[PDB]
């Protein structure tokens, strides 16, 4: 009884709490004012993509954060929400990850096509078809996020399973299928797409150096660098997250001691913190490099006040 | 003792 509790420093709890607060405010204000700011020849399309990205960021920040703070870090048990809360939460997370990844890859594609083939850069995707492609990204992401509605659930692990304080939002499915779905998310929402995006970034950079209306290159290069920053930040932030989930299953029960338990939890704090950092980092990467986005940002926040 | 989160 009550063994389901987690040994975590109160100092660390308050730490990640404050951190999550900062990331929450910064990310929410950033992506929000970004979305209001978004409201053109080509940049309209990349504005739609950035719209999708900042939207996903807003989803994770607004919705996933307070759930994470309350139960995952502070409460531990019992799960206070409903099953729809759990399944919906994980589904939301995964869908957001897939959406983000697809947005990034598609952005790399459209950038490469923009710089290398300007003749086909106007005909390839009209804004209508672009929005259709965005909705396509959303729905596909949902389809890929579907397993979480089946994988995750609730189990009473109070030993007898009768004690109310033992209710836990946990994966109901077996260890094997768990390994399977974790692999699915790791490959499709991280490894493969970021690999493709990195490749397209390398090629874009090389052919950019090859290509070198002279002023236009100054803007497109800016685009490239921004993309690079986004990609590297993504991979570097999501890497321990996926490893943690791999760690979660690739370690046997006999190997699972209290040390690896608490360590897994501090690593959870760390990795998730890095995730929310990756969420809030986008508008900062936009403002810093673009300057114009920053001036109109300041203009709009001056409009609100 | 396997974690549940």
């Amino acid at each position: 009884n009550s063994d389901l509790d987690v040994n975590t420093d109160i100092y660390s709890k308050v730490l990640v709490t404050a951190i999550y607060l900062a990331l929450f405010v910064v990310g929410t204000v950033g992506n929000g004012v970004t979305l209001f700011t978004l409201a053109q020849s080509l940049q309209s399309r990349v504005d739609y993509y950035l719209g999708s990205l900042a939207l996903s960021d807003l989803l994770i920040l607004l919705f996933a954060l307070p759930v994470d703070l309350y139960n995952f870090i502070w409460v531990h048990h019992p799960w206070a929400f409903g099953d729809a809360g759990c399944k919906g939460y994980y589904f939301l997370r995964e869908a957001c990850t897939y959406a983000t990844a697809l947005n990034v890859v598609s952005l790399s594609v459209e950038l490469y096509l923009a710089i290398c083939h300007p003749f086909k850069a106007k005909t390839l995707m009209s804004r209508s078809r672009t929005k259709k492609f965005i909705s396509a990204i959303w729905l596909a992401s949902a389809l890929l996020a579907i397993p979480m509605l089946f994988t995750m659930g609730l189990q009473n692990l109070s030993g007898d399973g009768t004690h109310p304080g033992g209710l836990v939002c946990t994966p109901i499915v077996d260890t094997a299928t768990l390994r399977v779905v974790i692999q699915l998310n790791t490959f499709m929402s991280f490894l493969f797409p970021m690999l493709v995006a990195s490749i397209l970034n390398t090629v874009a950079a090389r052919r950019l150096t090859v290509m070198v209306e002279p002023g236009r290159v100054q803007a497109l290069r800016r685009g490239v660098l921004v993309l690079r920053a986004v990609v590297i930040a993504f991979v570097v932030c999501w890497l321990p997250y996926h490893v943690r989930r791999l760690m979660f299953v690739y370690i046997s029960d006999e190997q699972w001691t209290t040390a690896l338990f608490d360590f897994y939890h501090y690593f959870y704090m760390l990795s998730n913190a890095l995730v929310y950092v990756s969420a809030a980092i986008n508008p900062i990467l936009y403002n810093l490099v673009s300057a114009n986005f920053r001036q109109v940002f300041l203009s709009t926040l001056a409009c609100l006040c | 003792r396997r974690p549940y989160i």
